[PDB]
């Protein structure tokens, strides 16, 4: 059973920079069966690289296949916004086997969040629920710290959130975040805010509601 | 135990690669059971050796 | 030539090849310079190439003759491809399995 | 033709060697008349001189 391993698991280059992926075997496998794929978040894998060194039909000449053996290279030139995605190396020599996957950022100048605040709808409220939503919005590095206060009180276990992939022509991050209260608990307080902290920040960011 | 059957293929035909024994490429065994109505359907062969082979 | 068995039992059967001691005698014997026996069946595969050479006297000889062997089955059939040197066999043993065997002994039979 | 061994397991190579029926059939596939296979190791060898004939 041929095992793939890639190196690394994450690389993070700016535009314009080479990016090397690597790519190791647990047998030796002829240049001649091993193929390169890209996947970008939520789409099907694209063949990159056949027979190692063979560019597939419709892939850019910066994309660069080599290796023999056990160890194995792909080699991207110059990168774009747009080859932000997971790189995947197969062997094909036997029953075909993929590896891990590499994922590849690509740099931006660091972007603050445009941060904005949603109550729950009236809709909403009458069901018994009433969810509080915050959005960051555009910004770069991915990480950011979300808080919720109820009143002026810091919540936490009732806050889920989730983040966008790396946007593929202005390589910016997005965030979602849920604070999910009763109706009743909601009705219990009126000042409902969400504090942003953030590299693009020189100081935290508070956007908030009133009522009720 | 891991028990493969091996139906209208004999080890033999699986190995080389006879046409209608595709579907036991690459497979594995801890015991491979031939069938008495097994048979061949590619070019006319002979293994000098052959129960040493198969073993 | 072939031999087909259509019987119920197997069929064995004994031939072999001769080797000539001399280039002179081979031509003698088959016009044609040392060539092959071939005897293949369904199962089996026997192919021979003759070896001329000065072999070992016996009884005036200083040739050898190589024996071999082949079982045809029910539904096989014998086929004898020969360019010459083909000790042929006459027909075949009916070969079987049991209470049979043999042995090695000076004892007198009484 | 060489293929070198440089995993750290053997590896089994399953080959063979084709026998016409007649002389044109010989020259039709290998122009060349019957002529030898030679397969070595440093363990092994294995010489087999195709043979035509009616089979
Ligand atoms: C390759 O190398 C080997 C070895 O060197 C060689 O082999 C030799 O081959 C020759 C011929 O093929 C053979 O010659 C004589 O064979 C008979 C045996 O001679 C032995 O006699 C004793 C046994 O009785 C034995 O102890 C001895 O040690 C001796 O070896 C011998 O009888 C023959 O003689 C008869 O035949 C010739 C014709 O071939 C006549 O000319 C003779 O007069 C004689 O005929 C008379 O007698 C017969 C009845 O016996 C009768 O019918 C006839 O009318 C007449 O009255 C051979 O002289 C050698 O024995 C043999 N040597 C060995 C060691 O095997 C090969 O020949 C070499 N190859 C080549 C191409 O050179
Ligand atoms: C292992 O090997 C065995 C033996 O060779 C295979 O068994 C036969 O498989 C074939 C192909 O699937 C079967 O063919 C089908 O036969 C049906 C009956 O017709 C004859 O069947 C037997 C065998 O010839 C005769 O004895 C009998 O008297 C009939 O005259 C047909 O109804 C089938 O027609 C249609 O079948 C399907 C659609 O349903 C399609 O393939 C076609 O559209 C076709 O027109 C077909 O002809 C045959 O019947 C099998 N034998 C028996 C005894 O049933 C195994 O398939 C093979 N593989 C395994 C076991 O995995
Ligand atoms: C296996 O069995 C088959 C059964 O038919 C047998 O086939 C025969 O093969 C011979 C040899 O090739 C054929 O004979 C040839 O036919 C013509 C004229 O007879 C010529 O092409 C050949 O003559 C050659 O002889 C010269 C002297 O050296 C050569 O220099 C020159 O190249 C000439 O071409 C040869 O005689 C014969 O026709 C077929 N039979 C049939 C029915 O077709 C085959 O030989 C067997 N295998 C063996 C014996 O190894």
């Amino acid at each position: 059973d041929i095992v793939m391993t890639q190196s690394p698991g994450t690389l993070s280059l700016s535009p314009g920079e080479r990016a090397t992926l690597s790519c190791r075997t647990s047998q030796g496998v002829s240049s001649s069966y091993l193929a390169w794929y890209q996947q970008k978040p939520g789409q099907a894998p694209r063949l990159l690289i056949s027979g190692s060194s063979s560019r597939a039909t419709g892939i850019p000449d910066r994309f660069s296949g080599s290796g023999s053996g056990r160890d194995f290279t792909l080699t991207i030139s110059r990168l774009e916004p747009e080859d932000s995605a997971v790189y995947y190396c197969q062997q094909y020599a036997t029953s075909p086997t993929f590896g891990q996957g590499t994922r590849v950022e690509i740099k931006r100048t660091v972007a603050a969040p445009s941060v904005f605040i949603f109550p729950p709808s009236d809709e909403q409220l009458k069901s018994g629920t009433a969810s509080v939503v915050c959005l960051l919005n555009n910004f770069y590095p991915r990480e950011a710290k979300v808080q919720w206060k109820v009143d002026n009180a810091l919540q936490s276990g009732n806050s889920q959130e989730s983040v966008t992939e790396q946007d593929s022509k202005d390589s910016t991050y997005s965030l979602s975040s849920t604070l999910t209260l009763s109706k009743a608990d909601y009705e219990k307080h009126k000042v409902y805010a969400c504090e942003v902290t953030h590299q693009g920040l020189s100081s935290p960011v508070t956007k908030s509601f009133n009522r009720g | 135990h891991q028990i493969l059957d091996g139906k209208n293929c004999t080890l033999i035909d699986a190995l080389l690669g006879d046409p209608h024994c595709d579907d036991f490429q690459n497979k594995e065994w801890d015991l491979f059971v031939e069938r008495s109505t097994a048979y061949s359907n590619c070019y006319p062969y002979y293994v000098p050796d052959y129960a040493t082979l198969r073993s | 030539v072939t031999m087909p068995n259509n019987d119920k039992f197997d069929k064995l059967y004994i031939w072999g090849v001769h080797h000539p001691g001399t280039d002179k005698d081979q031509t003698n014997l088959y016009v044609q310079a040392s060539g092959r026996v071939i005897v293949s069946t369904k199962r089996s595969q026997q192919t021979v190439i003759p070896n001329i050479g000065s072999r070992p006297w016996v009884r005036g000889v200083s040739s050898i003759i190589s024996i071999y062997w082949t079982i045809v089955k029910p539904g096989d059939i014998l086929l004898i491809n020969s360019t010459g040197n083909l000790i042929a066999p006459r027909g075949y043993f009916k070969i079987q399995s049991g209470k049979s065997s043999i042995m090695r002994s000076d004892a007198h039979i009484d």
